[PDB]
RNA sequence: CAUCGGUUUGGAGCGGCAGGAUAAUGGCGGAGGAAUGUGGCACGGCUUCUGCUGUGUGUUAUAGCCUCUGACGAUACUGCCA
RNA sequence: CGAUGAUUUUUGCCCUGCACAUUUUAGAUGGAUACGAAUAAGACUUUUUAGUCGCUGGACCAUAGCAGGCUGGCAACGGUGCGCUUAGCGGAAAGGCUUUGUGCGCUUGCCGGCGGAUAGCAAUGUCAACAUGCGCGGGGAUAAAUCCUUUGCAUACGACUUAG
């Protein structure tokens, strides 16, 4: 609820339309939300639907000059984007101001690698729908619609997971000795005091 | 209405827009994909196209009734002098293309390609690459810095080459600087064989064998503006059409309310980025042959 | 051996002590449907409600009959001494904590800082030197 | 009806040692081990004992319920497979052209090549799966061994090879040459 | 010491609306930490601020103010509505305002 | 709906020649009085020769339940119109109370026939007291003995929009 | 800022009273009954009988449940408070 | 969108330490507080049996001092800021993350002494980051492009390929 000063959201697992629609009211709000990973956003239905509705969408173009039609993109990011854009007054310059406020990426690039990432439970796949519904991964079904960047972006992310897994057994050893010198010095007169106050 | 008769459409829909290549220098798109397990070597070549010329040749072909048969074809000679190796770039995979990381210049440069920096040359003071050449100054530390870059972050390694056009024919006195991918070994393998290489000749003769399949990348002859009926071969109306026949006589239906960008109009014609594959090469000729 | 993985679930059956409204305490005297139990308790009324409204407790009431009347529960309540387990979980204790830190006013949550202060410097100096 | 609960009871033999862990069956036996993911289906498993394992569905639908017997049977197979073998004998089923069958190796790769197939000048090469053994026997003529662990690469290496050899723009009823899958048993007779 | 803030946060979401004709005489806020109407009843009638800079300087401050007050709750997730003297104007959606915690009535 | 059962008692109004009609009583599943009393004439018309001008309504009085908390099966009797024609059918429920049952009823009619509260007569509502009285597949699943479930996959409501920490579903 | 008057929106509002089956329940007492039968008893499969367990028997035992009822005492709900 | 070359002998340009003054803000007012994966699962301890943890961030860190002054002492040799300084890692958009030594402070870990008024009972009661300009100081370098003539690999004119 509080007004962070910008709020990056790891967009592993959450569904397409009901993450677009909570991020498209925060930035509306005057909130900057950066996502990560929209490669591995979610959408529900199989993977073989989804595909269909992806060559509906690009059946539609203008007739007289291809050139002036909808612009198709395959990234993950740019269908998050598409997604939100069409949640968005986008038209107007509030709407553009708004647009100007979001940031959308594939993997988990700089500075972000570095920062906190937040969920978002109200959409959540594992949370929203029911267990033995069938689903799409974004990454996958860009990658049957044109993407060509699969492959360097899943490199790019195992580099940044083994780096991220050295930061964090260097962070479970420092914290770790940290619970024990908050241990020895228990029992005090100041540690006493702050059990009654609820601390 | 339908059209009375079926018929194929005039022209490619694969070639479009037909406009000025933005280059006269043809530019490699596609470079061939790189197989570690061979040997370093480069992948592409500049030259000249000297003309076309008539061989002789007794067709190996069995099955054809021109088996064992001499056959008269025409060729073209490529007037192709040592390229010069002059830098070496450094690419990284991104999740948005490659980018080019790093780029490492030889110590010494040669007039011909200085020349390829300026507009007007003959009232520069022709100071091109000269701090850059006194970044070699009795160690070059900062050029292996550059280069152990390179070899620690670069997955495409390219190679910037010269021709030596003073030694052809033309009157232009600047020289052709391109980027040639080189294929085969690691990353420092490449690296190590584009230092190597610094200011020294590669010849078409370690880059090309003979009966090889090449492609040919080249800009096409201009025409400059042309009308509909040559530039895409569309059928003259009959003689007695007022206001002239050199037309396309419906140019669209009344609905979409606007011209098509597959109806054909006069524009400009020739000068286009061409790609031509599967060449055959029947020779490669020595200059110092004097047969 | 095998050694296969076994879920810990908590179970909906009868004696299973349940956190009503995350205040009171109750237990299952008899399941209705898939959906719907019928719960009780000492403080608790009778009453026949929803599993999502209530949250199961690790805590089992062992011995309880199906469908036992209000006086039955409350006696085995009282013989196994639930509330006395309850509240020695992690559970109820964060829970207390909670509202006792909620009840907190200015003077005394300056006090908590300046204590604060204190153990740092305490466990600071323990820290470096260990 | 969303059924309140639905059991299977598997059934290990003395010599194999079933380990399941978050979906991730495991088999071993004297014949070897074999893995499993069932990750697309939401089953518990509870070790009855050293012999028996429950395997249950809660509050599931029929489609639900229905993917729990198969689970039971992928996993007696893949315990079956580790202890007794599959082999599957085909037939070579052929009018005039008799067919020869060759198991070759190319590029370092088992291959199942059959040549002359109703007198087709094309020849056919069937990639041969991992862990799956192909034989010409002895014991009888114009016959295929297809032998394994695994019941599912086996019966999917005779399918292929069964359905590579099908008869285009002929009478079918007529022109019966094939290779058929005969037999299909275990390595250990019983 | 570094922290000096004596108000709570706020955003100017929106004026009064329906899906085609706004009132700009009412304001939506968005008080922070508020998610119920429950909560946002503690600050009827506590005064808002809308601090903005201006180009001209006036008696040597580039800093002008918008007073305003809140009335009453919106809707069932903690905003609420707020009467200012002059009309936020539309360009402060999604400007953060000024919750001042007097007229007190702790 | 949200109902309660009313008892309404009604008599042909008095006649000189019929000085004392005799009494019908109805138990009826209502929200209120005043539909209470609109049903009870609804079913007489059907049943007999009589109208609210030339009757009257005698007494209405709430049935409260005999044993609020005590976990019954009921059976219920149903006269339902779909589109095409008019069906019975027979239904079980498990509740706690004989009204909330008849409320589980109106709604699983119209999730599972369309069928709104206009179409349906409840010809009877009947507890099961015994064991084998008990004819339906989906309540007699819950008269096991010994019945216990997990509840896997619980959700747990948020109540802000971003949480630090990886969702989890034990429970 | 305070107080007033008019209009109006609320509170986790608090209290008193009335009605109903003079709520129905519950708690207590009494009587009767049964099973998704507690203990016990008899057969069993794994348990050094380690909530052991299953199946039979049967009627409160080392759990309890249901129906009727007798004297109380509350609460819900709907109204009222000048 | 990137890499690279050269960047005016002009009092013009680049980097840098400042100092002052300005215009602007789609909107600072303690902290964007860094594993990964699964969810019919995770993490501990023994034991692979069993026990425990969660059931929300109402958390964690930070938070006392004229918007935070001037001083004194006790205790420990810590914490923290700044400035140099050592070394390493990080190329996805690295422009950051750690790290050695040192100097100057401050320290609310504990105890003191002195000061705040009158802005009058509220009036944002003005305290931030980015940018720009100008005055200095220390450093560093010393170009091209176009028109014009020419060419014809080009061309309606522009443009283009050349040469000067």
């Amino acid at each position: 609820s509080s007004f962070e000063k910008v709020v990056v959201i790891d967009g592993k697992g959450h569904l397409l339309g009901r993450l677009a629609s909570i991020v498209s009211k925060q930035i509306l709000n005057g909130q900057k939300v950066v996502v990560v990973r929209c490669e591995e956003l979610n959408i529900s239905g199989e993977f073989f639907r989804n595909k269909l509705k992806y060559h509906d969408y690009l059946r539609k173009a203008t007739r007289y000059n291809k050139k002036k039609g909808p612009f198709h993109f395959r990234a993950p990011s740019r269908i998050l984007y598409k997604a939100i854009r069409g949640m968005i007054p986008h038209k107007t310059a509030r709407g553009k101001a708004a647009l100007e406020r979001l940031k959308v990426f594939e993997g988990v690039p700089p500075p972000y690698d570095k920062k906190k990432r937040v969920v978002v439970p109200q959409a959540l796949r594992v949370l929203r729908l029911k267990p033995g519904r069938k689903y799409t991964t974004v990454g996958k079904l860009s990658s049957a619609v044109g993407w060509k960047y699969e492959s360097v972006v899943e490199k790019l992310e195992e580099k940044r997971k083994v780096q991220s897994a050295e930061y964090y057994a260097k962070k479970k050893a420092l914290t770790k000795k940290l619970n024990a010198a908050k241990a020895s010095t228990a029992e005090s007169e100041a540690a006493q005091k702050l059990a009654a106050f609820g601390y | 209405s339908h059209r009375k008769y079926e018929a194929p459409r005039h022209g490619s829909l694969g070639f479009l827009p037909r406009k000025r290549a933005a280059k006269q220098r043809g530019r490699v798109k596609s470079f061939p994909k790189d197989v570690k397990s061979k040997p370093v070597a480069l992948t592409a070549f500049l030259g000249y196209k000297a003309g076309m010329t008539t061989i002789v040749r007794d067709l190996d072909r069995p099955g054809s009734k021109m088996h064992k048969r001499e056959v008269v074809e025409a060729a073209t000679v490529v007037d192709t002098p040592p390229m010069v190796v002059v830098g070496v770039v450094g690419y990284v995979e991104t999740p948005r293309g490659l980018r080019s990381l790093t780029t490492v210049w030889a110590e010494h440069l040669s007039e011909e390609v200085r020349r390829r920096f300026y507009k007007n040359w003959y009232k520069s003071k022709k100071k091109a690459f000269t701090k850059y050449s006194g970044k070699y100054a009795t160690d070059a530390k900062q050029v292996e810095t550059e280069l152990a870059r390179i070899k620690k972050y670069a997955s495409v390694v390219r190679v910037l080459a010269h021709t030596q056009i003073k030694k052809t024919p033309l009157s232009q006195k600047k020289a052709h600087l391109a980027e040639i991918q080189i294929n085969g070994g690691s990353v420092s393998d490449k690296v190590d064989w584009a230092k190597e290489h610094f200011e020294k000749e590669v010849s078409v003769d370690s880059v090309f064998e003979q009966d090889e399949m090449i492609d040919v990348i080249a800009v096409t002859k201009g025409h400059g503006f042309e009308g509909v009926t040559h530039r895409w071969g569309t059928k003259k109306l009959p003689r007695k059409t007022h206001r002239g026949l050199r037309k396309v006589a419906c140019i669209g239906a009344w609905h979409p309310a606007n011209v098509n960008w597959t109806v054909a109009r006069a524009g400009q014609n020739g000068y286009h980025h061409r790609t031509s594959i599967n060449h055959k090469v029947y020779r490669v000729g020595k200059g110092t042959d004097e047969a | 051996s095998s050694t296969v993985k076994a879920a810990n679930w908590r179970f909906v059956e009868v004696g299973r002590v349940v956190l009503v409204d995350n205040k009171e305490l109750a237990t299952i005297v008899e399941i209705i449907d898939q959906k719907r139990v019928l719960i009780d308790g000492p403080k608790i009324q009778r009453q026949a409600i929803a599993l999502a409204k209530i949250v199961l407790t690790p805590i089992v009431l062992p011995n309880l009959p199906r469908g036992s009347r209000t006086a039955t529960v409350t006696k085995k309540w009282a013989a196994a001494d639930i509330d006395a387990k309850w509240a020695a979980s992690g559970w109820a204790k964060k829970l207390a904590n909670k509202e006792r830190r909620s009840q907190l006013s200015d003077f005394e949550r300056f006090q908590v800082m300046v204590l604060k202060k204190q153990r740092r410097f305490a466990t600071k100096k323990a820290l470096v030197k260990a | 009806m969303k059924y309140i609960q639905t059991d299977q009871i598997l059934d290990i033999p003395e010599g194999v040692t079933v380990d399941i862990k978050a979906r991730v069956v495991k088999v071993t036996g004297p014949r070897g081990e074999l893995t499993k993911d069932l990750k697309h289906i939401d089953v518990t498993f509870n070790k009855i004992n050293n012999r028996a394992i429950k395997i249950t569905v809660h509050n599931g639908d029929r489609k639900h319920v229905a993917a729990l017997r198969t689970v039971k049977s992928l996993i007696a197979n893949l315990i079956t497979g580790v202890t007794k073998g599959y082999k599957y004998k085909m037939r070579f089923v052929y009018a005039h052209f008799p067919i020869n069958v060759n198991i070759i190796k190319k590029d370092g790769q088992d291959y199942v090549e059959i040549r002359n197939f109703l007198g087709e000048k094309r020849v056919r090469e069937v990639k041969i799966h991992e862990g799956v053994t192909m034989e010409i026997s002895s014991t009888q003529k114009d016959e295929l061994i297809v032998s394994g662990n695994s019941l599912e690469a086996v019966s999917q290496n005779a399918a292929d090879i069964q359905q590579i050899c099908r008869v285009r723009n002929k009478d079918i009823r007529k022109f019966l040459d094939g290779i058929y899958v005969s037999e299909r048993g275990t390595i250990v007779e019983e | 010491a570094e922290s000096h803030r004596l108000y709570v946060k706020g955003k100017h979401i929106s004026y009064q609306r329906s899906k085609s004709v706004t009132n700009p005489n009412v304001s939506l806020i968005q008080i922070e930490g508020v998610a119920s109407p429950k909560d946002a009843k503690f600050y009827l009638g506590k005064r808002i601020a809308y601090v903005y800079r201006a180009p001209k300087e006036i008696r040597g401050s580039k800093i002008r103010v918008i007073w305003g007050k809140v009335t009453r709750t919106h809707g069932n997730n903690g905003l609420v509505r707020a009467n200012f003297k002059k009309n936020l104007p539309p360009k402060t959606f999604g400007a953060s305002v000024r919750i001042m915690l007097y007229p007190s009535n702790i | 709906s949200r109902l309660n059962e009313y008892q309404v008692i009604g008599r042909n109004l008095p006649t000189e020649s019929v000085p004392e009609p005799k009494l019908f009583r109805m138990r009826i599943f209502a929200p209120n009085t005043v539909v209470a009393k609109s049903r009870y004439w609804y079913f007489l018309q059907k049943l007999h020769k009589v109208k609210k001008a030339s009757g009257e309504i005698v007494s209405v009085n709430i049935i409260s339940e005999a044993k609020p908390t005590k976990v019954k099966t009921f059976g219920i009797w149903l006269r339902y119109e779909s589109r095409s024609g008019i069906h019975n059918m027979y239904k079980e429920y498990r509740d706690v109370t004989r009204v909330g049952a008849v409320e589980t009823m109106y709604q699983d009619l119209a999730a599972r026939h369309r069928a709104r509260f206009r179409s349906i007569h409840i010809l009877k509502v009947v507890e099961l007291e015994k064991t084998d009285d008990v004819k339906r597949q989906y309540v007699k699943q819950f008269l096991t003995k010994d019945l216990k479930f997990p509840l896997p996959h619980r959700v747990q409501k948020s109540k802000k929009l971003f949480q630090a920490t990886a969702p989890t579903t034990f429970y």
